[PDB]
RNA sequence: AUUUGUGGGUGGUGGUGCAU
């Protein structure tokens, strides 16, 4: 009886609520049917038509004037910042253990760099990259240029000694580390195409397709 | 002197809007925004007794079709009074969801609502709960840089008050742009809050609240580089003489990490 | 002449225990 008379008291008062709701909807529908044009005749019959603004106008020039963004955030505790990184270090560690179970063309930029000098052309290119980034597809092309141009230079010369070559070389290493943490799909495409080309060259000529550039290719991808 | 058909249509539309909860709005109400005597039609239809959802819809229609001045006048003369009445006589001082939606729309189109309500709420003396709700709504839906700077300059040039200080605290949480003139206005407000050792007003000896202390702390955390050497020294002096006991450390840290522009 | 591309905040229009 309690599950019936409640169902009775509900739906009765629900339909009572529904009929009342439908009545107001019908009144609004009637308001849009005849009272709508009557309201148009209503407006044709009836008729009904500073200092802070100056301060606002003064603030209007105080809005297009000078500006400086420095909205800092909270303060990171030393242990707290240390722990999250330790957590971040750990998060890739078990993931490793779980893994232990399961600007465009080369010569377009090579001629640009050869005209320059590879002692700081990297830093110059880093600026050129940062410029583009300030404006990711071009960055992927840039990383492709970086890779094949590193291979190119290592193929080209060894006149720069261990204290003239390794400087810009490790600069390229750090640059490509950053661009690896930023971009990975393109890098994989680059390495895969290069290794297929490696095989093709080897197959055409076993020993006559060796490269120091290939050596440093292996080394850099291994430390990457 | 109004027509009988006009009065009957206005009363019927007001009753239909008050009793309406869901569905479509009337075509009379839709063409009211494209009419001249909108304020008179709304007064005849009694929008204070109408539905908050219908009021939010009418405000959106006026902001999307009608003019800015008529929208500001309607927004002030309906929404400010309705929000004040709802805040004063709510069951637990709770704001309506549809009214909050209308206020968010009015903040998204801030060329009208500022001069309609923001100066009017401070002039009418909004309570602590009303000021807190206004600050929360502003922080949820802020406005463009020009409107935010105009509102901040108006609130700073207005006298010291609990609602104005709470509005300043919410604006500092939003962290809008402060030019040289806005930073000068903030420094002048801080100097007026600080005492003057010959003629002094009331804020020189008036106590400052925790809301004002938090507003000063957020302003120091946000616009440290927008204050020069003299302005940073004045801010540090204000935070030492009339600053808080527990916010003095963060205030001095910000005033020393700030750089002259 | 508002909108798109880059980043990023992701919880209290909070309930509650208690004191006065």
């Amino acid at each position: 009886k309690k599950t019936k008379a409640e169902v009775m008291k509900e739906v009765i008062a629900k339909s009572k609520f529904y009929k009342q709701e439908r009545q107001k909807a019908q009144g609004i529908m009637e308001d849009q049917i005849d009272n709508l044009d009557d309201n148009f005749e209503d407006v044709m019959s009836e008729l009904m038509m500073t200092d802070l603004d100056k301060e606002y106008d003064i603030k209007v020039k105080e809005l297009q004037l000078d500006k400086r963004a420095a909205p800092s955030d909270r303060t990171k505790t030393e242990e707290e910042k240390n722990a999250e990184a330790e957590e971040k270090k750990r998060e890739l560690e078990q993931q490793r253990l779980d893994r232990m179970n399961g600007r465009t063309h080369d010569a377009l930029l090579d001629q640009v760099k050869k005209l320059d000098l590879d002692d700081h052309p990297k830093i110059v290119k880093n600026i050129i990259k940062a410029y583009q980034p300030k404006l990711k597809e071009k960055l992927g092309k840039f990383t492709a240029v970086l890779l094949r141009h590193i291979i190119f230079l290592s193929n080209q010369n060894y006149l720069k000694n261990v204290q003239s070559f390794k400087r810009t070389q490790n600069a390229l290493i750090s640059i490509l580390k950053s661009l690896s943490e930023k971009y990975n799909r393109e890098l994989s495409e680059e390495c895969r195409d290069y290794i297929n080309e490696m095989q093709a060259r080897y197959k055409k000529n076993h020993f006559d397709a060796l490269s120091n550039g290939d050596l440093v290719f292996f080394s850099i991808i291994g430390i990457l | 002197a109004l027509p009988e058909k006009v009065i009957k249509a206005y009363t019927t539309v007001g009753s239909i809007l008050k009793t309406w909860t869901h569905g479509k709005l009337p075509k009379l109400f839709k063409v009211i925004p494209s009419l001249r005597n909108w304020q008179d039609v709304i007064y005849v239809t009694n929008p204070e007794e109408w539905s908050p959802h219908v009021v939010y819809e009418a405000t959106k229609l006026f902001v999307s079709n009608l003019t800015a001045k008529e929208s500001q006048k309607f927004i002030n003369l309906i929404l400010l009074e309705r929000f004040r009445d709802n805040i004063e006589t709510s069951e637990d001082h709770s704001l309506n969801y549809h009214i909050y939606r209308a206020v968010k729309k009015s903040l998204y189109k801030p060329s009208a609502f500022f001069k309609g309500f923001l100066f009017p709420l401070v002039e009418t003396g909004c309570n602590v709960r009303e000021a807190t709700i206004a600050g929360s709504v502003l922080a949820k839906v802020s406005v463009p840089a020009l409107h935010s700077s105009a509102a901040l300059s108006y609130l700073l040039r207005l006298p010291f008050s609990p609602p104005t200080t709470v509005f300043i605290k919410i604006l500092l949480d939003k962290k809008y742009a402060l030019p040289y003139q806005t930073v000068d206005d903030c420094v002048y407000y801080f100097m007026r809050f600080r005492i003057l050792d010959g003629s002094n007003g009331e804020d020189a000896t008036r106590v400052l609240p925790v809301i004002w202390h938090k507003a000063f702390l957020t302003f120091a955390q946000r616009y440290k580089n927008d204050i020069t050497q003299d302005q940073r020294d004045f801010l540090l002096e204000t935070v030492r003489q009339r600053g808080h006991k527990d916010i003095g450390p963060e205030i001095r840290r910000e005033l020393l990490a700030g750089a002259s522009r």
